[PDB]
């Protein structure tokens, strides 16, 4: 009973970063090393906890958020972090314990016509919540006046596509991010280290 | 399109009175995506009502608008005279964001004589060989004014220019500038140089003249 | 200070292209809209069309369609309007406006407009003005300047770097038969004040980056 | 929606201590560092120390150590930098500045990342024996454009803060740097460029505030007659 | 302690031009710099951190490189709104330092001033002081000359001038001097006047006005 890890990491389509997936991760063993010791990550960053320490710990559950970005905004995947996407479409917590692993992924994501399948939250009332998803459509009132459903004047639709290119720079290229999140309950341990 | 037609082409009245633009729509146009714009020469167009009955900022109580579907109304209350303007109403809820053409509000007064000014060409301008003579009707209402150039009593005709600025912000004038213009030959081969001026405020033409060289 | 200000004014021969820039300051450029209109001489305004901040959608109406292109620079904050295959119906005033925007709200309308920026499209050069005195004569008198033969529109005139506005008349230029614009400014000032206070004319034509400063004497 | 609100700038006697408060809002206060970075008037940054706002550990600069007392209370979401012995050369603005959190990197190695993301509006603190003095708010009268104004004259210590028509004016505003008066009173002057026109009808008042005396002065300026 | 050298202290260019100021460190700090852009009044704001990182929000027009002891900073279109001091700072090693600073200032067309005269209010004078008041608005560049004259008499000694910061807009500065006298000194005279010299105008501008 291992947990699925390569089901996340090596999944053939990743979620739009506004409709980010989410896997839930109970009752395993969880081998993290093939994570620590790949190379093949651009960004691998961990707080409340060092990535060389999870074979041997354990929690009450395990989570892996997944979703594609732009390469310059993954600096935005970082407790207290502001922008777009951290406002408007994945935010963490400031007492965030996990990490964010991220890697290029121009070979997969990106069309030479652009890849409009990708989507990001550009107008939102207000920014999201920890660990909250809104994958609404409804047009947004930039006034006071009701836009009853119609784009025009203050009525504009929320969702915008990346429209990935291979770009010559790295930092508009898409990056898929997994986010790992370590939660202690008061409960019993169910994912644990191999060591554990 | 939506056509937004605007209510009178010219209106014009005395300071104090009360204005009434009316702008009327092809079809129905939403209350809260019409405005009206007021336009002072030389100058940007300025916000005046917003969703056909909201003030703008800064805007004084003596503007008020009102109407629906296809008839809105803008009234000016406490007409000033530095309320002569164009007023155009816009709708933006439907593109093309249509303009009206505009009313052109203007304000009344009592009659007023122009002062006439003549002016001889300078020499700094002589030395380039072209002589331009300036007569100048200051402050002045009606608009209405004719300007004659004579030279050695002699009526001129296709050689002179004119232009009328628009209507004063505070005593609600007009000011006339008629420029002509000869060779230096021509011009060094006459005397007197006048421009008689005709107007509803002078009993009789007031000719104002000057002498080549005196 | 929340302003909207526009590029200087432009010549451009016919066919060519002409780019007219709006820097917005003092409210939230990246929730706002741009609509962009024109004014002919003496004429109503024109809607060219408008552009939304944030995403750069456009919306243009069906005459300008194929000419003009709205764009907008977010690390300048400043949008940008391009008209193409310039006639000399496009010889005219161009105005941007946006609303006034918060960091939650945006205004309801379009309350902030741009000063304009006058484009002329002919086949003229550009001619810098020649300014000549016109002197007050030997209880109130008048003087003023002459500005002749300059191309193109606009000309701008001050008097004593702006000290003096009471009296003034600038009147608007007229089209001479060399094709070339004359202008005159005059103004009224009481007649203790001649051999005393001194008047100079300040005229400034952008278009041929021509500044002058004539000092007015009576004869 | 992070804020850091710093208390009010304070005149302090030499020798005397001074607290700076520093009300954090928007985030999870326990969860992040607090540094403090003076800068004396006209000079550059200084770096005082940092606070765990968790467990209230501290690690201060060699050249305040002994003298400078970081606490946080948790409670009221609150950082406190104390300073004491104060001389003249500590008069200046006092800051609470904010980084992000510290990581490990893939090799479990822990990687800091102080670069101040998030500052206070600072406090002004003043080290001197003068006594505190409210202001004088006189009308600078008007005469194209037209210019009004008011003079704020006779206070210490620094700062006063002057507001047009409670905010709804600012374009034009010019609020000159205070001048220190041979009396060893400041004095500064806000002025406000309008359009002539706008004499008679429009109405001018100018919102003077001098905290450290607890002045609140407005004053109606109109053209002389 | 590591020190943080910057250069220049300051300088000038137009809009539109690239500008490339400079930080060295005593010994070696890694890639731990960071560039905070102070506006005048205000709190440090985070433009570029680990000497090469963009802060989310800030114009791609800054950019940042560097590592062991030399790093620069560049703004490649210069803006009006970049006015500021610039200040470099380290954290490779306790305690954190910052550099001296760099002021950086914008060159525009030159602007003459407009000049004002403000009279002694009359409740200023009940309390036995009168203060004139020169101002001096939206001018270019910075050196300006402000006379005080009265009855024709030049005055020393007894005015006090304050400068602006550069608007972050328009790029000019405003000035104002007061002229601070008893108000038995005041009303011995008539004609207080102040004399305006700038690069802006050709000749020097006097505003004035009578005491009565
Ligand atoms: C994903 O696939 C690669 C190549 O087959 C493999 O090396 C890697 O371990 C996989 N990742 C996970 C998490 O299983």
């Amino acid at each position: 009973n291992l947990c699925p890890f390569g089901e996340v990491f090596n999944a053939t389509r990743f979620a739009s970063v506004y409709a980010w997936n989410r896997k839930r991760i109970s009752n395993c063993v969880a081998d993290y090393s093939v994570l620590y010791n790949s190379a093949s990550f651009s960004t691998f960053k961990c707080y409340g906890v060092s990535p060389t320490k999870l074979n041997d710990l354990c929690f009450t559950n395990v989570y892996a958020d997944s979703f594609v970005i732009r390469g310059d905004e993954v600096r935005q995947i970082a407790p207290g972090q502001t922008g777009k996407i951290a406002d408007y479409n994945y935010k963490l917590p400031d007492d965030f314990t996990g990490c964010v692993i991220a890697w290029n992924s121009n070979n997969l994501d990106s069309k030479v016509g652009g890849n409009y399948n990708y989507l990001y939250r550009l107008f939102r009332k207000s920014n999201l919540k920890p660990f909250e998803r809104d994958i609404s459509t409804e047009i947004y009132q930039a006034g006071s006046t009701p836009c009853n459903g119609v784009e025009g004047f203050n009525c504009y639709f929320p969702l915008q596509s990346y429209g990935f290119q291979p770009t010559n720079g790295v930092g508009y290229q898409p990056y898929r991010v997994v986010v790992l999140s370590f939660e202690l309950l008061h409960a019993p341990a169910t994912v644990c280290g191999p060591k554990k | 399109e939506i056509v937004l037609t605007q209510s009178p082409g010219t209106l014009s009245l005395s300071p104090g009175e009360r204005a009434t633009l009316s702008c009327r729509a092809s079809q129905s146009v939403s209350s809260s995506y019409l405005a009206w714009y007021q336009q002072k020469p030389g100058q940007a167009p300025r916000l005046l009502i917003y969703g056909a009955s909201s003030r703008a900022t800064g805007i004084p109580d003596r503007f008020s608008g009102s109407g629906s579907g296809t008839d809105f109304t803008l009234t000016i209350s406490r007409l000033e005279p530095e309320d002569f303007a164009v007023y155009y109403c816009q709708q933006y809820g439907s593109s093309p964001w249509t303009f009206g053409q505009g009313t052109k509000v203007e304000i009344k007064r009592t009659v007023a004589a122009p002062s006439v000014f003549i002016f001889p060409p300078s020499d700094e301008q002589l030395k380039s060989g072209t002589a331009s003579v300036v007569c100048l009707l200051n402050n002045f209402y009606p608009r209405e004014a004719k300007v004659q150039w004579k030279v050695d009593n002699a009526l001129q005709s296709g050689n002179s220019q004119e232009s009328v600025t628009e209507q004063d912000s505070k005593d609600s004038t007009y000011s006339l500038s008629s420029t002509l213009t000869l060779s230096k030959a021509d011009y060094e081969k006459h005397k007197v140089y006048a421009c008689e001026v005709t107007h509803q405020g002078l009993s009789s033409p007031v000719t104002k003249s000057f002498n080549r060289g005196e | 200070q929340v302003q909207l200000v526009q590029s200087g004014p432009e010549v451009k021969k016919p066919g060519t292209s002409v780019k007219v820039s709006c820097k917005a300051s003092g409210f939230t450029f990246t929730s706002s809209a741009m609509q962009w209109v024109r004014q002919a001489r003496g004429q109503r305004l024109e809607w060219i069309g408008w552009i939304v901040v944030g995403s750069g959608n456009t919306n243009y109406a069906q005459k300008f369609q194929e000419r003009v292109t709205i764009t907008r620079d977010m690390s300048t904050s400043t949008a940008y309007m391009e008209l193409s295959s310039l006639r000399s119906e496009d010889t005219a005033v161009y105005y941007c406006a946006a609303p006034y925007c918060s960091s939650t709200n945006c205004y309801d309308a379009f309350d902030i407009w741009g000063q304009g920026t006058m484009v002329t499209v002919s086949s003229a050069s550009t001619k810098g003005p020649s300014v000549f005195p016109l002197a007050p004569s030997s209880g109130t008198a008048a003087l003023g300047c002459l500005v002749k033969d300059y191309f193109p529109e606009p000309v701008t005139v001050s008097w004593n770097s702006g000290a003096l506005t009471s009296g003034v008349h600038t009147f608007p230029a007229v089209l001479q038969s060399s094709g070339l614009y004359s202008l005159s400014s005059v103004v009224t000032v009481p007649s203790s004040s001649l051999g005393t206070q001194t008047y100079i004319c300040n005229v400034n034509h952008k278009p041929s980056n021509t500044k002058v400063d004539k000092k007015v004497e009576p004869k």
